């Protein structure tokens, strides 16, 4: 619950509440009454939205791609990465250091492809997606062993129901995540430089069970990221710039503000 | 081993919630941990400083 | 009497003595300390070489000059070459430390000038060619101090920090480094800032030559000004003492 | 089999949704979790620590440090205005990219008293005194000083502490006034007038520099969270 | 009929899941259990047995049982390097196929000591003393015995006791390293040298081999089970 | 008859179970059996060995 | 049972472990020890580098042929600029440490010699 203010009535006193020192960085912590008369209020306000699981307890889209049932491209395949949509990764790099559950729900959709071929029938298209551990065989082609999953999480969804959910386990040879390293992969400091060095969370694949019918069809699989058990420290500054790269922080060099006409105008 | 917890309700009324899996990982977000401390951040100096007194003296 | 501005830090045979002082800042009010049994992931005995590491190492100074954009140390590598605390860890794989910072400046009543000196964990610093990451002699410097540039990298087609003082190199406004632990030196109020760091990792040890843990930067917000005839150059002296220093991993020395 | 009902809604998607689900792998052993420095609980928090403050954001004075500085100079006669801004943190330029005003654009709502402190950067000699005042809504914004002293406000007198604190009540007629700036809710007017000269002893400089600060109060809040308007991205990132 | 709302994910198939089915045969009487040997409850437990380790696997020795087999004979000077390998047992080509090695290709991480064992296959008369050494991560590998003494060492004496164990100390700054290799952790560098020159008596053979045991020890353990690298079907066996 | 039991967590929050099938063989596969004994395949000679004496005398 | 001959030393990371050894010999039957505060001329306290400076280091092997006249080592000249502990030496004006020494020859039963090992505190040349 928020603090309530206190009543405070006009007096003439050696204290000086309002004055205080920048040099030593202890912010100021001073209320309204010791500035001025005040009448006693009671709050009822309560900071419940600001916790940092609130604010990070929401699904956000990190990233879509899309297969063929026919053609060369058979199946997608893409790197997991937090880093790739702006919004996701702006949130995360609030904190330095973060630990957290992962929950996935992905979301598929299918377009029929205009075609010369006629009189098309489509059975129900079955949809599998497959995640591999780092060292873990990739497919070369879509019907590969590695399709079987004995040893690999999978799931399979047919077209017309709920999105597939799963819930993850923090994932980390770390005790945290961390959204920012300044480090080299290598002692000898000639290398990649950056927080790709520490990228190890495997890589996902989604492919058409089946075929129903003769004619192309185009299907876009969306993966949805929701923080859950959130325990965050060291907090950062906002980023304050467009991104450019998911495995660097490089940045175009940005204004501090938007500019007024003047110091004394009230007009943006 | 049913749980009952006090709901989310305006000022100036309780949910059951039973887990269905052992994983530990698959339980729901803990909203309601409202606790706060900026005593990290703000007043981060060693001497502690009074409200009103000279800052530096 | 005492005076709230007078202060003496000793750490080992170095003693630390100034007449005025801004409060001294805890980062996190987290005391440096030896690494708990419980949170031991290394089965091997620590090697703790006491006062000989914990001592404060003096740095070369710089010149304050009226149109210095900034001056900034990469911590880590600052002390890797200084006494019995660079032979350890160039001996050794893991080592984890506290870090004691102390900026001293000193300038007649007339000079005014403000200096925010502000340690920031983890900071990456992002190349001005977009393609390529920056390369290790640009974002570190042995020995002698790196300087931001008041202008932007200009277009490039090779590695080199991008040194914009008010991204400060991390693509971030400059002045919100206040959540950073951070003290401010004022010419009329302060002589010296005294940082005090708790070792700050998601590991419990690290290997210092491949990960930096903090980085010390100073940038003027107030340019520096005085009327003619006054001392016309300013000294500005970083001295860092390592707290409760470890290692592990006895190894051969050097690093590839 | 007992006989059930399906609700209106079964088999839908809400971001904002809180449920239990099958974990991808059963019984995974979690790594020890480790003591870390600066734990942050509440967002909150992180606003209450003071941001400094691009006053001077007019032209090129953002693309230098200039921006944070506020100007002041010795001058031939009393009363003349240091600086004005809007008192909203979240909508003006002024107070839009602070730690503070970066958190609001997160949030719908916002409540609660704002922490102006402001630190004198000029040599020991010069000595000054100035006059910070805040003006409720509905009244236009204060023209002289005799119209800025009807509102409420701090006489600052530099020396002895170098920095000062103005501390704006919250005055609104609603619980709550919206981030987004609002037709209905208008925060205030914040400006700076000279209470007295500068003066310098020869040898020193006539003009020096004030450097602003602005932090959430203890009784500061928000709600109805939403997406930030800063953050777009053309296409997602490689 | 209870009013019930669907969860997303509803009529879904998971490799790893857990529920209840109804069975194909009701009450079915299964037959009786029989006490059996060796009865297994742990993987852990088939990788705490020692593995014959093909240290000399170059070449032609694979294909014969000379791979399991190490060289060594008397030599003029004293200080020749015996064999050096990786220390980690799943990336390794040396350490690849042993029993732990292959239960380590199942799971993406692994932690904890290894215990690698030496007995000596010479003559009763021939007698020699070996340096075993792993050197830890970040430095280069040793190039010579005084560089190798500097990482942590067991001197071994052939006679008495015919067999060495050479423990080697956990040392990562993480608590979990990767089974595959990772530019990250390096597990580190094990070399032998000649403590001292292979002395025999006329009569007796001057050169004989020495074999290596590679074991999982107490403090071992694994997590992230994937699927295995090495097993392949192009087509399903007939 | 519904049993209650601990679930799977981290170290340094129980899942209530209810079999609805007769069958027994329509229950969930007991993943929680931690238990291990290296006695049979290490150390399986008749005459125990101390860990710090001459293997043969 | 146990052997007289079989012996194991272990000082920081290395291990020493002969099958065949003669009794241990103390040489005035004391153990090395730290320097008592009563007998401590200095004011300043001390730095103790622990396991780092006490482990075993392996000299230069030599060999011993029929007409070998003598080998001879001065200790503290042969630690000067091995590890941590010729380190910690060059870094410090005084040190005092106890001195563990270990020779080893191997050789066949046929084989026949007797060296003579001794160390001799204040040798002067
Ligand atoms: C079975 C299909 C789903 C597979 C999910 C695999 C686990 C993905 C975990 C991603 C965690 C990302 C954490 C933040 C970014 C980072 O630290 O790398």
């Amino acid at each position: 619950r928020v603090a309530d203010t206190v009543g405070t009535g006009p007096t003439n006193s050696e204290a000086i509440p309002a004055l205080t020192a920048a040099e030593t960085g202890h912010t100021s912590q001073v209320v309204p009454g010791d500035t001025m008369q005040t009448r006693h209020v009671k709050n009822y306000h309560s900071r419940s939205e600001s916790t940092v699981e609130n604010f990070l307890c929401r699904s956000a889209c990190v990233y879509f791609t899309e297969y063929k049932n026919s053609g060369s491209k058979r199946y997608a395949e893409w790197v997991v990465t937090t880093r790739q949509a702006a919004q996701l990764r702006r949130k995360l790099e609030f904190f330095t250091y973060i630990r957290f559950d992962l929950e996935l729900t992905f979301v598929i959709t299918s377009t029929q492809q205009p075609s010369t071929t006629q009189n098309q029938d489509a059975q129900i298209l079955t949809h599998q997606i497959m995640y591999v551990p780092p060292g873990g065989p990739v497919p070369d082609k879509v019907d590969s062993y590695v399709w079987q999953t004995s040893t690999n999480p999978s799931v399979f969804w047919t077209e017309g129901n709920a999105p597939p959910r799963m819930s993850i386990p923090f994932l980390s040879i770390g005790n945290a995540y961390s959204n920012f390293y300044d480090g080299w992969s290598d002692f000898s400091r000639d290398g990649v430089y950056g927080i790709n060095t520490l990228n190890s969370m495997g890589t996902l694949y989604a492919r058409h069970v089946n075929t129903g019918g003769t004619g192309p069809i185009k299907s876009t699989i969306r993966i949805y990221f929701k923080p859950k058990h959130v325990k965050a420290w060291i907090p950062r500054p906002p980023r304050l710039c467009q991104y450019e790269k998911a495995k660097n922080v490089n940045f175009q060099p940005s204004g501090v503000t938007t500019t007024r006409q003047s110091i004394t105008a009230m007009t943006n | 081993g049913a749980q009952v917890s006090t709901q989310k309700t305006g000022a100036h009324i309780h949910y059951t919630n039973i887990n269905y899996y052992k994983d530990a990982a698959s339980n729901s977000a803990t909203r309601q941990d409202f606790a706060q401390d900026p005593g990290k951040f703000t007043e981060p100096v060693k001497d502690i400083m009074i409200k009103s007194l000279p800052a530096l003296n | 009497g005492y005076s709230d501005r007078v202060r003496s830090i000793t750490l080992g045979n170095s003693t630390i003595t100034t007449q005025e002082c801004a409060n001294v800042v805890v980062g996190y009010g987290v005391w440096p300390d030896y690494l708990k049994d419980n949170e031991a992931t290394a089965e091997d005995q620590p090697t703790q070489p006491d006062v000989a590491t914990c001592r404060f190492y003096t740095l070369d100074s710089v010149q304050w000059q009226k149109t210095s954009p900034g001056w900034w140390w990469k911590l880590p590598d600052a002390l890797s070459n200084l006494g019995l605390f660079g032979q350890n860890m160039q001996y050794h794989y893991l080592g984890r430390t506290g870090y004691t910072i102390h900026v001293q400046c000193n300038a007649s009543k007339f000079h005014q000038g403000c200096l925010l000196v502000v340690c920031v964990p983890e900071a990456e610093m992002g190349c001005a060619t977009l393609d390529n990451t920056p390369s290790s002699a640009e974002l570190l410097g042995g020995d002698a101090a790196k300087e931001f540039a008041g202008e932007p990298i200009a277009s490039g087609s090779n590695k080199l920090v991008q040194r914009v003082v008010y991204n400060a190199g991390m693509g971030i406004g400059v002045g919100n480094l206040t959540i950073f632990p951070h003290q401010w030196i004022n010419l009329r109020t302060n002589n010296s800032a005294t940082i005090v760091m708790p070792y700050t990792n998601s590991v419990p040890m690290d290997n210092m030559f491949r990960h930096n843990n903090v980085t010390l930067m100073v940038i003027p917000f107030v340019p520096l000004d005085y009327c003619p005839g006054s001392t016309t150059y300013v000294p500005i002296t970083v001295t860092i003492a390592p707290m409760n220093a470890e290692y592990n991993g006895l190894r051969l020395a050097g690093h590839q | 089999g007992l006989p059930t009902m399906n609700t209106p809604g079964s088999c839908q998607f809400l971001t904002s949704d809180d449920f239990q689900s099958p974990s991808a792998m059963p019984q995974y052993d979690v790594t020890p979790e480790m003591r870390i420095p600066g734990e942050v609980k509440n967002l909150m928090e992180i606003a209450e620590v003071d941001s400094v403050v691009p006053v001077q954001n007019v032209g090129e004075k953002v693309n230098s440090m200039e921006a944070y500085q506020i100007p002041v100079r010795s001058n031939e006669g009393s009363g003349t205005q240091v600086f004005g801004f809007p008192l909203q943190p979240g909508y003006s330029s002024v107070f839009s990219r602070t730690l503070l005003g970066e958190i609001l654009n997160y949030y719908t709502h916002w409540s609660g008293s704002i922490k102006l402190t402001f630190m004198f950067c000029g040599s020991a000699m010069a000595t000054g005194k100035f006059l910070l005042a805040y003006s409720p809504l509905g009244a236009g914004a204060p023209t002289k000083r005799v119209d800025a002293m009807l509102g409420t406000h701090v006489v600052w007198d530099v020396g002895l502490q170098s920095s000062c604190v103005l501390c704006i009540p919250w005055i609104s007629q609603t619980h709550y006034r919206y981030v987004a700036s609002d037709e209905c809710t208008a925060g205030g007017f914040i400006t700076c007038w000279y209470q007295t000269n500068i003066v310098v002893p020869a040898d020193a400089q006539s003009s020096c520099y004030i450097m602003c600060f602005v932090s959430a109060c203890n009784d500061f809040s928000v709600r109805l969270l939403k997406d930030t308007p800063f953050i777009s991205q053309e296409n997602f990132f490689q």
